[PDB]
RNA sequence: GAAGUUUUGUGAACCUUAACACUUAGAGGAAGGAGAAGUCGUAACAAGGUUUCCGUAGGUGAACCUGCGGAAGGAUCAUU
RNA sequence: AAUUCUAGCAUCCUUCUGGACUUUUACUUUGAGAAAAUUAGAGUGUUUCAAGCAGGCUUGUCGCCUUGAAUACUCAGCAUGGAAUAAUAAGA
RNA sequence: AAACUGCGAAUGGCUCAUUAAAACAGUUAUAGUUUAUUUGAUGGUCUACAUGGAUAACCGUGGUAAUUCUAUGGCUAAUACCUGCGCACAGUGUUUAUUAGAUACAGAACCAAGGUGAUUCAUAGUAACCGAACGGAUCGCGCUGCGACGGAUCAUUCAAGUUUCUGACCUAUCAGCUUUCGACGGUACUGUAAUGGACUACCGUGGCAGUGACGGGUAACGGGGAAUUAGGGUUCGAUUCCGGAGAGGGAGCCUGAGAAACGGCUAC
């Protein structure tokens, strides 16, 4: 078991700082690789230009073509695929049009039906909800 | 950095002035006889205790009349550090204020008689020989009385005359002599002196006993002898430095406010 | 004795006194040793023989080496509390420290009390006041005593 | 300029010390005046406080106290004879503290004739009284006087004061430095 | 007491070499996972049709196979 | 009479008129000293409230409440009462 | 008005790039030191009915494309600048030498008294040293009062500089660092406002490290604090206050009580 005795501060204190790294979520915080990894800069949102309009298919069981966009972040010019929320709206994007990118809400990882971690919040600053609504 | 700071800030002021949080970003800054945190400037007497002035402007209009004196001497500077056991004298109204410590730990101008307002006490910091082999006291006030008695030692008070320069009445520092506290936790408390411990190296401390038989301690720098074993050279403020308890200070206060 | 290039002489004694020896009384409840008074050594930096006040702090500890000349180094030990785990932790600091040649035969692993003074060199701030003989077996740096 | 601070140079562990501050005027030093023999010159250096500190550059003369007899005379210097620290300072005749120097000895010889009247080579009563009161003179000082020279330690710091003062060597100090003069010979 | 000047120290800036740090191109090689459905077997799960598995060694289109010593997580808690 | 603390007497020091000795610390207790703001908190109808540190009585005029704005909090370091516990010292 | 002189401009304000026993925090020390100003002290001792000659603004007058650039010529001031007698050999200060600075007990015979836990402290005395510093060539209201300014030493106050002890995030795919060119110590200078390898001569061989030295990372200024609904904790703190550092990058320096200053100057 543990060492209980009054003078065992080092062994107790050393064991935590070593075996904190066994957590998956602790490493994603506290390593230096967070800053190089992600296309985002430890940031909530990021603008970019739509290099291409793209279509991808959801993994079974679900089948369909999901309509996403490939974008280059302005700061790093790093390509990413951002899903476009709601019906249609693909027409709205226009190649070479600036689009806001937001996290899919899963802290990267993946969402539901492959390998996409971002969602386009706004197009030309208009935003997706306003147009789908038409308000 | 680089030199002395000409501003002081509100909040970073002493608490025992009781300047408020709003209604100013800065606070008046007091160098004179006394220290910064063991004194009170002449502005916050006039506006924030005695309530003669409203504003900082009006204190200049009072003080440049040459109406205010301290120690029978006219001080024109509005930010003059007027500290513990200084007399203030205004000729219009014909009333005089000796600054003592209140029991809570505040400055308060205690009003006094005209004959009493001549003299004041100065506890001597040390005694030292000047040039031509002449002896000389130095005080907490930063006066330097010269040709004393050989009797007079360190850490004890002398009644100054003020009308003239010279000393009049000594006092000794011993067991069974009345003693106010000027700083620390037990400030504003007056009691006879029971005993002092030496501790040969640094910081002598004194245990001493309130007139309701409460016992409490302070360092010797804070302790300031008033007078003999019972009785006192000076007049004391309200409560005479008892410091009644927290529940007592509650009970007396709310009993007052119902009228 | 005149070891060195300059004439080693005790300040305090004037050239009129050339028999007389100066010895200070350091105070603070510390008695002057007899070998300071009787012997003929100089030392500028001795508490009892030369110009150095002792003032401020006083530090006890275990001597860990006596190799460098007219100076020792004194291992202080202490427990450090760690408030999460509610539990102590053994640390140390090697204070380097002057000593005077009145103290004959200052062995390794002796107890020594040492007062603070003005900085005599870079590393040493403290000066010795008094020593005590005790044996310690094996390594000295292993030996934990708290004082 | 010359930084006196400890922010440069190593720790006791052997580790570089981080420095995040530029040099500070209160961490000042200045170039050392290696003052010497020659006709007098002296330069007032304005220091911290406003207070002046007078840098010696050449000094001919000085006030030197004979200890036993309890008198002091203004006297010219001849040469720097020994130094404990550095042999280069003797080579150039550079006056510093603790530096052993040659001295005229005609002020003391004139005094010793006038005061006592034993000499070297109505009052009379006063002289006799002085003699009884205080004149045997060491055997080595007797030989030393015959040359027309004495030996003396510089006691003042010339760089700070702007002044060579000292005291005459006598007894054990005199016997000591006569070894290490003769040893190099 | 000016310009100029002698020797020192303080010393920016630039350059050569080297090391360390951090991004980054690369013919070819060779991993892992993803498709969504293909070709060739049949290895494991039942004694899975040669019980399964370990360490080590050699061999073969591929799963795999065999040698030596172990384990039951075996298909036996068991018979002069 | 419970619950605290304390003197004696069963062989219990003394050098003096409170401190010196009882191996040494840790530990615990009380005390010193430690800026305010913030935080908890005493008092008070900012109309309530977040707040703020103000106010409250009253045809009296050198106005009064000898007006209030309390108090706590701030490892290592300095000091002290103490019989356990645990280190540590030793072994006239 | 203008101009000279004095004082201020080193505070305040802004920012967080540096920086990991560094800074900072609480806690000491300064017997190891500087301090404009404030407050209180002190002091006859060295043509004395009064010493000297230049400088603005101003007037005359130009230069240059241009500026908070300024030259030549002519006047005139001082609390600017510089000199400088004096009892009622001979003061105070500086620099060295050096005596006293007593203290657990009473005395007897013989001859020629400050102050600290603590000092080389205060102070007095003796013998000389230097000019490089004080001992008022100043101003207003009214035999005689009041206070403005100047300046020395000693306290005092606003400070500042060092300084004792203890305290921090990750990393061992960083285990041995430091040194002849100061690493640790010793003696004697030098230098500083003073203490010091702070620096220079010689001399010794030390110092730190498995309780994490040395090195690397930080999307690191530190703390007072902030968020978080048992207790214990975990994460944040550029940002109202207190320290610290910096003014594009580094370095150097003048003036002053105080700056290595940048709403000051010199260089790359």
């Amino acid at each position: 078991g543990k060492p209980n005795g009054i003078r065992t501060a080092r062994k107790l204190r050393s064991r935590r700082r070593v075996q904190k790294w066994a957590d998956k979520t602790y490493k994603k915080a506290h390593l230096g690789t967070r800053w190089k990894a992600n296309p985002f800069g430890g940031s909530s949102h990021a603008k970019g230009i739509v290099v291409e309009k793209l279509g991808i298919e959801a993994k079974q069981p679900n089948s369909a073509i999901r309509k996403c966009v490939r974008v280059q972040l302005i700061k790093n010019g790093k390509k990413i695929t951002a899903f476009v929320p709601r019906d249609g709206s693909l027409n709205y994007i226009d190649e070479n049009d600036e689009v806001l990118v937001a996290g899919f809400g899963r802290s990267g990882h993946a969402v539901g039906d492959p390998g996409v971690r971002f969602k386009v919040v706004k197009v030309a600053g208009a935003s997706l909800l306003a147009l789908f609504k038409e308000k | 950095a680089r030199g002395p700071r000409k501003h002081l800030k509100r909040i970073a002021a002493p608490h025992h002035w009781m300047l408020d949080k709003l209604t100013g970003h800065y606070a008046p800054r007091p160098p004179g006889p006394h220290k910064l945190r063991e004194s009170a400037p002449l502005v916050v007497l006039l506006r924030n205790r005695l309530r003669y002035a409203l504003t900082y402007r009006e204190v200049m209009m009072i003080v440049m009349q040459r109406l205010i004196k301290v120690d029978n001497k006219v001080r024109t500077d509005q930010c003059y550090p007027a500290g513990f056991m200084d007399v203030i004298s205004i000729e219009k109204t014909k009333e005089n204020f000796r600054m003592l410590f209140d029991t809570k730990g505040r400055f308060v101008p205690h009003p006094i008689r005209e004959e009493e307002a001549s003299y004041k006490l100065c506890r001597v910091k040390k005694v030292v020989v000047g040039p031509k082999g002449v002896p000389a006291l130095i005080t907490h006030d930063g006066r330097t009385m010269r040709y004393p008695h050989p009797s007079i030692k360190a850490h004890d008070c002398i009644r100054l005359d003020l009308n003239t320069g010279k000393i009049v009445d000594t006092l000794k520092f011993e067991a069974g002599n009345m003693a106010m506290v000027t700083g620390g936790h037990n400030v504003g408390r007056v009691g006879v002196i029971v005993h002092r411990e030496r501790h040969l190296g640094g910081f002598d401390i004194i245990h001493l006993r309130d007139a309701k038989n409460n016992e409490f301690a302070t360092r010797i720098s804070n302790v300031f002898v008033i007078g003999k074993g019972e009785k006192a050279w000076i007049s004391l403020p309200k409560e005479k430095g008892i410091r009644l308890s927290i529940m007592e200070n509650r009970q007396v206060l709310l009993k007052k406010q119902q009228m | 004795v005149q070891t060195e290039r300059a004439f080693q002489k005790q300040d305090g004694v004037s050239s009129l006194g050339r028999t007389q020896r100066y010895w200070k009384d350091v105070g603070l409840g510390f008695q002057t040793p007899r070998l300071a008074k009787e012997s003929k050594y100089v030392d500028k930096k001795c508490p009892f023989t030369g110009n150095v006040s002792i003032r401020g702090r006083v530090i006890k500890g275990m001597v860990i080496s006596t190799k460098m000349k007219r100076a020792v180094v004194i291992r202080r030990n202490y427990l450090h509390f760690v408030p999460k785990y509610s539990r102590f932790e053994k640390r140390h600091k090697n204070v380097t420290c002057h000593l005077s040649p009145c103290f004959e035969q200052v062995k390794e692993g002796d107890i020594v009390t040492a007062g603070q003074c003005r900085p005599l060199s870079k590393t040493i701030r403290f000066n010795v006041l008094k020593v005590e003989k005790n044996q310690v077996f094996g390594n000295v740096r292993k030996q934990f005593r708290l004082f | 300029g010359i930084s006196r601070d400890r922010r440069h140079k190593h720790r006791r562990t052997g580790g570089r010390m981080p420095v995040h501050q530029k040099k500070r005027k209160f961490e000042l030093g200045r170039p050392p005046a290696m003052t010497k023999l020659g006709p007098k010159r002296v330069r007032p250096v304005r220091c911290r406080g406003g207070n002046m500190k007078y840098r010696a550059l050449r000094l001919d003369t000085g006030n030197y106290s004979w200890s036993s007899q309890k008198i002091a005379k203004k006297t010219r210097l001849l040469g720097v004879v020994y130094n404990a620290s550095n042999n280069e300072l003797v080579r150039t005749n550079t006056l510093v503290k603790n530096s052993i120097v040659a001295i005229d000895a005609t002020p003391f010889k004139a005094w010793f004739r006038s005061f006592y009247g034993l000499d070297l080579g109505h009052t009379l009563c006063l002289q006799n009284k002085h003699r009884q009161q205080g004149p045997k003179l060491d055997p080595l000082l007797e030989e030393q006087f015959n040359t027309g020279r004495l030996l003396a330690c510089i006691s003042s710091r010339p760089g700070q004061s702007g002044r060579a003062d000292g005291y005459i060597l006598e007894g054990e100090e005199l016997m000591f430095y006569k070894r290490k003069m003769d040893k190099k010979k």
